[PDB]
């Protein structure tokens, strides 16, 4: 697990593009990075993406951002313009039927900048 | 049966009042393990259950609250009874927190190093300590109050903690402190709080609730703490984790304790008691300097 975690954040450090770097890796077969932050939740929330508090409907997991993020996690460059995590001190909510690699559910979708649902999974606009 | 259901076993005065010799810590379920709800890191179940306990405590809950983190590294590398914080403290809550190693967190600021680089400039409202020196394992001559990082956290109770403040500290049967037990008889109350999620270990969180800068109790350390391990001795406590099945009242209450400046001779009778309810804080407003020294 450590080894493997290990692995994979050591690869995204020999590219200029880790987000891509990422999902390739998972998407030809390598191991997701584990060891997310998961919380344990009411599953009563708004289901909204990205939240101050845990938000996680009957149909989602709540993680805690930092360890969803691949940027904290393999402590590189947030790419963001105000240098700003999006996730970290946050909680982030991830659909359950993702739960096998929330680092990439989050580098693969975005929430909806009008109603703050992820888009696909939840934005009804 | 309602045991299970409770987070955990806080020390009675039952076992306080007592005057016994330190023995050997012999639990009957010693290191035995429970399978996490839905396999969340033990530490979620572990502080969550924490928490819960704090809820019924008279805890002051200001705006800003200002809460410092130690041995907030776990699990290789992440911090799963940070973000425990975060869900369960106000919002505008502030976190500190710090280990001796890298790790990825949730709180405002993370420090790493010795808990002695960290410079608390200001007064705080909640510390929480999760240190542990593993040198405690090397168990050899007889078992006598540790220095290692209590000096530090005594240190800080004395200079860095708000009246009104309080104090969550894992201690176990070799790690623990006389001068730390004695400082609790300077809070309105105090217990050492074991979770059930955890309750194979002698761990404990020796928790001092609501400090009033002024000795209320006089506490003998080691006596106490042999008072505490004779309560684990006595004590059955099966592992669980039912306590975490109904969430829904999980977040720490939104008191809006306030928070005032006061000399040392305007402390009266009325300002002791507020203190002792949790329901004000005395330290100061400025803007929170928490940084490596
Ligand atoms: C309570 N107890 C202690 N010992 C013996 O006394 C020694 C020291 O006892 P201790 O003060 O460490 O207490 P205990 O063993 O209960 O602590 P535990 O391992 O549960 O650790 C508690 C917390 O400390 C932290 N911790 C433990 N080890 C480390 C570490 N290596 N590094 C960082 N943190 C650690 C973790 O938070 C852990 O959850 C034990 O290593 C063992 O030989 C016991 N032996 C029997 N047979 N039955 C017991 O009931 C018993
Ligand atoms: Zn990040
Ligand atoms: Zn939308």
């Amino acid at each position: 697990e450590f080894a493997s975690n290990s692995s994979v954040l050591s690869l995204v450090n020999f590219t200029v593009d880790p987000q891509k770097a990422y999902l390739d890796f998972v998407n030809a077969g390598g191991a997701p990075l584990t060891n997310c932050v998961k919380m344990l939740t009411p599953k009563t929330g708004t289901g909204i993406a990205i939240s101050v508090k845990p938000e996680s409907t009957a149909d989602q997991e709540t993680y805690g951002g930092a360890s969803v993020c691949l940027y904290c996690r393999a402590h590189i460059e947030h790419p963001d313009v105000s240098g700003v995590c999006k996730y970290k001190g946050k909680f982030v909510q991830i659909p359950a039927q993702c739960v096998r690699d929330p680092v990439g559910f989050c580098l693969s979708n975005t929430p909806c900048n009008v109603c703050q649902y992820w888009i696909g999974y939840g934005c009804n606009c | 049966a309602s045991a299970d259901w409770k987070p955990g076993h806080a020390m009675p005065s039952l076992f306080k009042v007592q005057n016994v010799n330190l023995e050997r810590c012999e639990l009957a379920n010693y290191k035995q393990s429970i399978p996490m709800p839905r396999g969340v890191h033990m530490n979620i179940a572990k502080y969550m259950q924490l928490c819960q306990y704090l809820n019924t405590c008279t805890l002051a809950v200001p705006a800003n609250m200002r809460v410092i983190h130690f041995g907030a590294g776990s699990d290789k590398g992440i911090a799963p009874g940070t973000s425990v914080l975060r869900q369960w403290l106000p919002t505008d809550a502030i976190i500190i927190d710090n280990d001796l190693n890298e790790f990825v967190s949730d709180a405002d600021i993370t420090l790493f190093g010795d808990c002695v680089t960290v410079r608390v400039g200001q007064q705080v409202d909640l510390v929480i300590s999760d240190m542990y020196d593993p040198t405690t394992k090397n168990v050899t001559g007889s078992n006598e109050s540790k220095a290692l990082f209590f000096t530090y956290l005594c240190n800080l109770i004395n200079n860095n903690l708000a009246l009104g403040g309080s104090v969550a500290i894992k201690i176990t049967e070799h790690s623990w402190s006389v001068e730390l037990y004695e400082l609790m008889g300077k809070f309105a109350w105090w217990t050492v709080f074991c979770t059930n999620a955890n309750a194979s270990s002698s761990e404990g969180f020796l928790l001092g609730i609501n400090y009033l800068g002024t000795i209320k109790e006089n506490i003998d350390g080691g006596a106490m703490h042999a008072n505490y391990i004779f309560w684990r001795n006595s004590t059955p406590m099966n592992l669980s984790t039912y306590s975490l099945f109904d969430l829904s009242k999980f977040q720490l209450k939104l008191k809006g304790t306030p928070v005032l400046q006061l000399k040392e001779s305007q402390i009266n009778e009325l300002v002791i008691s507020l203190l002792s309810q949790g329901k004000l804080l005395i330290r100061d407003n400025d803007t929170l300097s928490v940084s490596t020294d």
